């Protein structure tokens, strides 16, 4: 589920970058670093809200190195899956096994011991679908998945879904 | 004889084979009942006990 | 009864009996707790129940107080055409005589129902029961 949070890290500058624009700076790090990626305790990272007023804080100097510590609070959207949760998707790659759908940022395979039996697996076809006894899933049809169990590691969250139960399948 | 009269009519004492069961004199009153798979008598000795009071006081928390 | 709960645990009182005995309404069976977990979590088949085949389906159970399998299913097919029916040429008017003659093929087809008949006047109250339906939307 797609949520909001405000968060926040800690920064590690080049003492070459030691200048009076060096919020500008902060902020350079701050967009390309934290939007487009994952961590496992919030999700997979989005949006950061809030570009005017950010807490910036102070600043401190670890001893090695000499670079410079930072913190700073922020504000920013976050997706973050669970168990249980029904989602969409449309299916990218294919398997014997199942397929792997894409669910907006994230593509969370379906086993096929997690799919009901008259659900067939067509393999001669380009490219291989899988036939039931009324619909035909290939790629860009859209899937209705409840997601069953995810995969927490950092910066790499993974899940695993299924379409077996009652109004599921394809939408 | 003995293995005509089994199931507790002739509970002998099969010693070896090579002894060729020096038999003994016993009879219960139904000494066969072989049913119970060895897999049963397994998962029968792997089972530890809590000694003196603690499982009279489980099987309160069990029912008995 | 103690001796048939569960098609896998129909004894389970010596074992301490704390689990329910859930019976679903397209099997009349039997079925414990434990079992059937099992059961509508890997998709939607038959009970075994004495080699049956009629397909489960998954939640739409309830609790049973034992009206045996033939008054605990005419309480819920009397309570499905009671509502469809519902007091048409009852109480409109304080009428009597054709309130007990609507009532009385309301019991009849009831009884039609829970007899099972041939699937012909059931089939026929099944579209009058879509008849009754239908007649209660416009
Ligand atoms: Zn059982
Ligand atoms: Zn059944």
């Amino acid at each position: 589920m797609f949520f909001i949070k405000d968060l926040s890290l800690n920064i590690t500058l080049h003492p070459s970058f030691f200048g009076p624009r060096m919020k500008q700076y902060l902020k350079t790090k701050l967009l390309e670093e934290v939007e487009g990626s994952c961590t496992g305790k919030f999700g997979y990272i989005l949006c950061v809200l809030d570009y005017d007023n950010i807490d910036i804080q102070r600043g401190r100097i670890l001893p090695t190195d000499g670079s410079a510590e930072f913190n700073v609070k922020y504000r920013a959207v976050v997706f973050k899956p669970f168990k249980g949760e029904v989602v969409d998707g449309t299916v990218v790659s294919c398997s014997q096994h199942g397929f792997e759908v894409q669910v907006g940022p994230m593509k969370v395979f379906v086993t096929k011991h997690l799919m009901p039996q008259d659900l067939t697996f067509n393999a001669g076809s380009n490219p291989p679908s899988y036939q039931s006894s009324e619909d035909v899933i290939t790629i860009k049809s859209r899937i209705r998945v409840k997601i069953e169990g995810c995969i927490s590691q950092v910066s790499s969250i993974h899940a695993i879904g299924s379409i077996k139960e009652d109004y599921l399948g394809a939408i | 004889t003995i293995n005509q009269l089994e199931e507790d009519s002739k509970i002998l004492v099969l010693r070896t084979k090579k002894d060729k069961t020096p038999r003994y004199v016993w009879y219960n009153s139904g000494g066969n009942l072989k049913c119970i798979d060895e897999e049963f008598v397994k998962m029968w000795e792997n089972v530890q006990l809590p000694q003196f009071a603690e499982l009279p006081r489980k099987l309160q928390d069990l029912g008995l | 009864e103690n001796k048939d709960m569960c098609p896998i645990c129909k004894t389970d009182r010596y074992l301490s009996p704390d689990v329910k005995f859930l019976v679903n309404p397209e099997c009349y069976h039997r079925i414990c707790e434990s079992c059937v977990d099992r059961i509508f979590s890997l998709g939607p088949a038959q009970c075994p129940y004495k080699g049956c085949d009629k397909i489960l389906r998954k939640n739409k159970f309830k609790t049973q107080i034992f009206d045996d399998v033939e008054v605990e299913k005419e309480v819920d097919i009397r309570k499905r055409v009671f509502n469809v029916f519902n007091k048409t040429i009852d109480d409109f008017n304080g009428d009597l005589v054709e309130y007990n003659k609507y009532l009385e093929e309301v019991e009849d087809i009831i009884y039609k129902l829970d007899h099972g008949i041939d699937v012909a006047k059931t089939e026929e109250k099944l579209r009058t029961y879509e008849e009754l339906n239908k007649q209660l939307i416009m």
